[PDB]
C-alpha cells in the first residue's frame, strides 16, 4: 500500500481497529501526554489517539502514530499482525531495491499550498501546541521533517526538536545538521539568512525516512520512492525559496530561516534513552511564511520511558542497514536485532560456520560505522533463533550460555555520551554474549538433538491466520 | 508574576487563546521558558536556571 | 470465573476470540502437531486449535489450550489482555488462600461418569493418538493430570497426589510412565485423567498438589471431584474429559522415549515402567486435550513461568520488602528478573544474592537481572531498556564461578555446576557515585486514567 | 545465670579472680584509658578494672567487665574457662529459649531510683568522666543503654527499642548522640524522650550491642539469656512510656533538642582508628536517678582486641548462624567475631556441588552480613571455623584461586571499614574452602586422618589429670 | 577561637577543671596538655 499523505494513512489505521478517536474536548497539558503514554502503555496493537477538540484551538491532533508493530506493519502496507521479524525482512528487501526520484507538481496540485498566511504569523493559532513532557522548556513540535539543502534531488530531511519560542519564532539544533554545520559558519560571518523548511503531518514513510540513521545517507525523497517499493513521492516548490522542495501532502509547512548570530536557551527535553536533556544554547529560526492544509492536523509524537512511539520510529531504521553492512562481509549472518536504545543493544542471529565464529560476527558489528561507537550489549544466537523474539533469545541465553568463557568484557572502547552509566563518560565496556552452540572445533560439554519443527508448519501457520480472519 | 524557572521578572505574554478565553502563554524574555496560564508550572530545583548557570551555557 | 471443566473453558476461549475450529478433516501426523507449532509460532494471540475430524478417529483433538497470555488471563477469570505482570500480582494474591476443600459428588453428577468401558480396552477408541515430534518415540499423552495415593496416609483424599507426566502408548491398553519421576519397593493403582479444568491442568504442573490448591487458586471457589471406579482410595477431577484407572506392572521395564523436554530437546530413551489400563470412563463426545512442544515459547512454557515466579517472589519478600516482582520465566526459572527498590547502595546485588540462595534458585538460576522499581521484570523491551542504559559491564555484571548448577543446562561445563551470572540494571543509589545522574522523563499526570478511558473507548469503536 | 544488676556480676567476677581493685587514687585524664588498653592487652584472663578513688570525683569507675573470654564465660553462668566454641553452642541454645516479658516492679522497689537529682543537674558530680582516647573530641560515655519507644506501637513496654549509642558529654545537662544511627521516622516530624541507662546487668548491655539487623533489642530478649528468667523495669520518672532496668547505677532521663546540630566527635571506633568529627544531634538531661555510692562502668576500645571485640564476637556470630541455618540445616557454624562481622568463617556440610558458594550468598543477603561482611571464608563440616590454624589447614589444603576465590565489586559496603573505595560500597570476597563434592570433579581424592577412637574421653581424662 | 567557658570545676577538692570551646563542643580539663594533631585541627570553612 502507498500513502500519499497522512490522512490516508490514518484512515487505514482507523478501518484497522488501530485509531482512537476523543470527541469530548481536552485541555492541552496534560491530557494530551497522558494520553500518549497511555496509548504506549496499551502492551499490544498499540493504537493511534485522535483529539478532535482541544479547549483553545481550532484543529486537532493526532499523536502515536507509529507506536506499534500494527502501525508500522500497516505503514509497510503488509497485514497489521506480520511478525517482526518479517517487517525487518520486507525492509530489507525494499531498502536498496530502486533509485526513484519524486514527481514535481505544480502548485496548485498541492494540499499543503490550500492555505497560506504571510503576514501575521501565530503558530498557535494552526497548531494545537501543548507540552509534552512536565519539565519541557515550553511546547514543542516533536516530529517534523526538516528540509534544508540548488537541486532538489540533493536536499536533506531529518528529524529535529522545535522549541516554539514565540508565535513567530522557534528553536532548533543546528549542530545535528550537517548541511546547515557548514552553511552556517558562512552565513552568519557575513549576516545573510539560512533557509529552512520544517514539515509537519507526513506520509508516515516520509517520518521513517526522515528518521534514519543519518550515517547512512538515506534522508532524500529518493528513498521514500524506494520504500514503497519503486512508486515515487510527490513534492512542490516552497512558495519563499526556489531550492527548498516539501512534500506536497503535507498538513502544515513553515517556510522560514536561521537567524544569523542569535543563541538562546533551549531546552531541556526528552530524548530516547527515557531522560531529560539538558538546557544549551543554540539557534533560532524566524517562520516567514506558512502553508498548510484546511484543517489542518497537528502530528505529534510522545516521548518518555521506553517503549514510546520514537522507538518504533527508529528500530528497523537501524537493525536493517546494520544487517546489510554485517551481511556484505558475513554472509552467515541471518537477522539483526538493533532495536534497544538506537543499537546499543543488539541481538545478531547467524550460522556459526566453525568454532568461535560467532564472536567474531560480535567483532564485526563492534567495527561497523554505527556499532563500533554505540553498541554496547552484543548478543549472537544461532541461525534458526528469532533475534527479535525475545523469549526464544532468553531460551538461547539460558541453555547455551556458559558464563565462563561465553560472555567477554572489553574496557576502552569506544562509546558515546547518551549512555548515562558510562564511566568515564562517552567510553564504552563493551559485552559480547556468546549464546550459540558449540561447533567443532569448540568441545561440547553435553550434545543435544533439537526439537525441530513438524512437516507443514509453515502451510498451517498461513491456513490458521485466515482461519483467525473470519472472526 | 516572575519566570518559574530564573525568577526574572521580565515575564511577556505570548499569546491569547486563539478560541475563546480560555488561557494565556507567558514567556520569560531572560531563559525562554514558556508555560500556560492554566498549568501550575513547579520547576524541579535541578531544572531552576541561574545568571551564574546561563553564563556557563 | 470459575470453570467446572475443560468445555465452559473452551466456549470462554471462543466467545473471546481465542479459539479456532478446524472443521476439515486432518490427518493425525504431522497436522495437529504442526498446527500446535503453528498456534504457538504466531507469537502474540495465539488461540487454542479445535480439530473436528481426525482421518480414521471418532472424536476430537484441542491443543495449545494454555499457549498465550490471553488464554493465560481467561484461564484466571479475568480480562483477556491483563498484562503478564498484572496476572504475576493476582495469581500471587491467590495462591495463599488455604482453607478450601474439595466437594466430593456422587457418581451420577460426574461428566466424567457417563460411559464407562471395562472389557477389553481400547486407548485408540476413545483418544485420537498421534506423533507430537518427529522421533518421538511413540503416540504420547503429554498433558495428562496423573492421581496417585500418598503412602504416608494411603486412604485419605485431602493427601493425593496430582502431577503432569509424559504418558507413551505402548499397546491398546498398555502406556509407559517414568518410574523414579515409596510403595513401588513394598509391592500399584493410578489414574490418568484428560481434558480437565485449566487450573487443574496448572495445579498439576506446579512442583502445592492438592485439589485444595485449585480451590485457591479459584479465589476460594472449590472444586468437584469423584472417586475412581476400582479404586476408593483414588479421586479423579468430576469433568474429566476421559479418566484411566489402572496400575503399574510390577517388575517390568521397557524402553520409553524419546520425548522432548522443555529445555527444546530430546530426551533419550531409557527403561521405564508400564501402566495397564483396567477401566475407562469418559463424557460422551470426549475432548482429547494434548499439547504441543519443541523449541520455547510453547504451551508447556505459559504452564511452567509463573508458577515458578510466584513461589520465589513470596521467598524473597519474607525476607526483602523492597522486592516488586520477580519474573522466573525462562527455562524452569534458569533465567530470572527481579524488579526491586534499592534501600541503598550495591543493595540490588544482594537481592540478586538471596535469589541465588534460595532452594530453586540456587541450582537453576544461571543470569540474574536485578531491574528498578518502575521498570516491568515481565516486559523484556523495559528490561532491555535497563540494560542498555543502567549496566556498565566494568562493574555492574559479576561472574561467579564453582557454584551449583543442573544438568538440564547442556551448557554446564563441568556438567551440573554454574558460572553464575548477576548483571545489575538498577540506578547508583548513594553511597555509590553516579557518573552523570540524569531525571527519568515521569509519565504525565492523569496517564492511568487515560489507561482505562482509552481502552473504554476503543471498546465502543 | 541470672544478675539483678552490674554489682552481683562484679562479685562473681571478683570471686573468680577476674576484677582489679585500684585502691590509689588515679587521675582521669591518662590513667583510666590506659589500664583498659593495658588490660585488654594482656591477652588472655583479661580481668575488669575498678577504680575506687579519682581525682576530683566522689564516685568509682569499672572498665573491661566483658573483656575476655573468661569473662564472657562468666557472664553466661558458665565455667570461666569453657572454650569459644562450647561458648557459641550454649549462646546459639539460649537464642532459641522463649523470650520471658520483663517484669514490671514499683519506684519504691528499684536500686535505680534511691538518689534523684532534679534541680541542679551535673553529670560530673555523679560519673567521673574521662577521655577514653588522645584526639576523642571529649569525654564520653561508651557503654550505655538507650531506652527509646517506637511510634508504630509507642505504648507497649515490650516493644521498647534498647540500643548502645556513642554518648559524647557536651555541658552540665547536654550530651551529644547519632540520632541517625537509631530516632528516624520520629524526629523529622519533630522533643523526643531518650533514657540513657548506665551501669546495668551484662546481659543487659549484651542485648543492648546486638546488632540492629535481628531485631533482638528488647527486654524480653535478656528472659531468653537468662534462660527463662525475666528482667526487672521500671517505669521513667518523667515519661510514662519509657522504662530502664530496675538495677542500673544510674539513669539519665531526657530528650532530643529539636532543630540542633553539633559538631560531635572525633571518637576512636572499633575498627581501630578514630571516626570523623560530623554534625549529630544534642540530648538535654532533665532527670538523672542513680543507686547509693554508683559505679560509672565505662568501656574502653583502640586496636582489637578490646572489650568491645568480645562485647559483639559470639552477639554478631549466633544470629547470624540462626539466619543461615533457617534454610540451610547443613551449617555447622559461624564465626564472625572479626570487626564486627567485616571476616567471616562459615562451616558447613556440602550438600552438593557448589553449595559452599550458596552458603557465601545466604551470608552475603542477611541484614547485617550483607553491609557488613566482606572477607567470607567456608570450611568443610569437620574444621572448627573457631580454631584459625584449622582454618588456615583448610585454606592451604582446598582453596584453588583460580575457581574458589570469588571478587564480587558494586556490592553494599560499610563505612567505617578504611579500605573501601568508592567509600561505603564493598568488593566482597568469597573463599570455598571445602572438599569438592559430586558433580564436582575431585583433581584429587585423600583419606583424611579421622581422629582415633576414645579421642573425647582421652580429652576429659587428660583435664582431669590436668587439674592436679 | 575565643569564645570558650569553664564548664564544671572539680568535686571534692579542688583538683581540676572542665573548659569548653562554644564554637565547635571542644573540651578539655585544666590538668591536660592537649595537641589536637593537625588533620584533627578545625576551622569556621570546615564547619561549613
Ligand atoms: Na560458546
Ligand atoms: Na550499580
Ligand atoms: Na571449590
Ligand atoms: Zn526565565
Ligand atoms: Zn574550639
Amino acid at each position: 500500500k502507498v500513502y500519499k499523505d497522512l490522512r490516508e494513512f490514518l484512515e487505514v489505521l482507523e478501518q484497522e481497529g488501530q485509531l482512537i478517536r476523543v470527541k469530548e474536548e481536552v485541555n492541552p497539558e496534560p491530557d494530551i501526554a497522558a494520553a500518549g503514554r497511555a496509548a504506549a502503555n496499551l502492551g499490544k496493537n498499540q493504537p493511534a489517539v485522535f483529539f478532535e477538540k482541544i479547549k483553545g484551538y481550532k484543529y486537532s491532533v493526532v499523536t502515536n502514530v507509529h507506536g506499534s508493530w500494527q502501525n508500522h506493519a500497516l505503514m509497510l502496507g503488509l497485514d497489521k499482525n506480520t511478525s517482526t521479524k518479517d517487517q525487518f525482512y520486507e525492509l530489507n528487501r525494499r531498502w536498496d531495491k530502486f533509485p526513484v526520484p519524486p514527481n514535481v507538481v505544480k502548485r496548485e496540485a498541492a494540499p499543503c499550498k490550500e492555505n497560506v498566511i504571510d503576514k501575521d504569523i501565530n503558530l498557535f493559532e494552526i497548531l494545537p501546541l501543548y507540552r509534552i513532557n512536565e519539565q519541557d522548556g515550553g511546547f514543542y513540535i516533536s516530529k517534523a521533517s526538516v528540509v534544508t539543502a540548488d537541486d532538489f534531488n540533493k536536499l536533506n530531511v531529518g528529524t529535529y526538536r522545535i522549541q516554539v519560542k514565540d508565535r513567530d519564532r522557534v528553536g532548533i539544533q543546528a549542530l545535528a545538521m550537517h548541511d546547515i554545520a557548514v552553511q552556517l559558519e558562512k552565513a552568519e560571518a557575513e549576516n545573510k539568512p539560512l533557509p529552512i523548511a520544517i514539515t509537519i503531518g507526513n506520509n508516515p514513510l516520509v517520518t521513517f525516512m526522515a528518521s534514519t540513521p543519518v550515517g547512512y545517507n538515506q534522508n532524500e525523497y529518493e528513498f521514500v520512492g524506494a520504500l514503497q517499493d519503486g512508486v515515487p513521492m510527490d513534492i512542490v516548490k516552497s512558495d519563499l525559496y526556489d531550492h527548498l522542495y516539501v512534500p506536497a501532502g503535507s498538513e502544515v509547512v513553515l517556510e522560514g530561516h536561521i537567524i544569523p548570530r542569535v543563541r538562546t536557551v533551549e531546552g531541556p527535553f526528552g530524548e530516547f534513552p527515557g531522560s531529560y536533556s539538558g538546557a544549551r544554547l543554540q539557534c533560532e529560526v524566524k517562520i516567514d511564511r506558512i502553508t498548510h492544509r484546511t484543517n489542518p492536523i497537528f502530528e505529534n509524537l510522545y516521548l518518555g520511558i521506553p517503549w514510546t512511539e520514537i522507538d518504533y520510529l527508529m528500530a528497523l531504521n537501524t537493525s536493517v542497514p546494520l544487517y546489510k553492512q554485517l551481511k556484505e562481509t558475513m554472509p552467515e549472518v541471518v537477522a539483526v536485532n538493533a532495536m534497544y536504545t538506537h543499537g546499543i543493544g543488539v541481538i545478531i542471529s547467524t550460522k556459526v560456520r566453525y568454532g568461535g565464529y560467532a564472536k567474531g560476527v560480535a567483532f564485526r558489528l563492534l567495527s561497523t560505522p554505527h556499532g563500533m561507537p554505540y553498541s554496547k550489549i552484543v548478543i549472537v544466537v544461532d541461525e534458526f533463533v528469532d533475534p527479535f523474539n525475545l523469549e526464544q533469545v532468553m531460551w538461547a541465553l539460558t541453555t547455551r550460555v556458559h558464563p565462563g568463557k561465553d560472555v567477554s568484557i572489553i574496557e576502552n572502547c569506544p562509546g558515546m555520551p547518551l549512555d548515562p552509566s558510562t564511566n568515564p563518560p562517552g567510553m564504552h565496556t563493551k559485552m559480547i554474549i556468546d549464546a550459540t552452540t558449540p561447533v567443532p572445533p569448540e568441545p561440547n560439554p553435553r550434545e543435544t538433538q533439537l526439537l525441530d519443527p513438524p512437516d507443514g508448519t509453515e502451510e498451517w501457520e498461513e491456513k490458521l491466520k485466515e482461519l483467525l480472519k473470519n472472526q | 508574576m516572575k519566570c518559574h524557572r530564573c525568577g526574572s521578572d521580565n515575564v511577556r505574554k505570548m499569546v491569547d487563546s486563539p478560541v475563546g478565553d480560555a488561557w494565556e502563554v507567558y514567556v520569560c524574555e531572560k531563559c525562554c521558558y514558556s508555560w500556560r496560564s492554566t498549568e501550575n508550572p513547579v520547576v524541579m530545583e535541578k531544572f531552576k536556571l541561574d545568571d551564574n548557570k546561563i553564563a556557563n551555557m
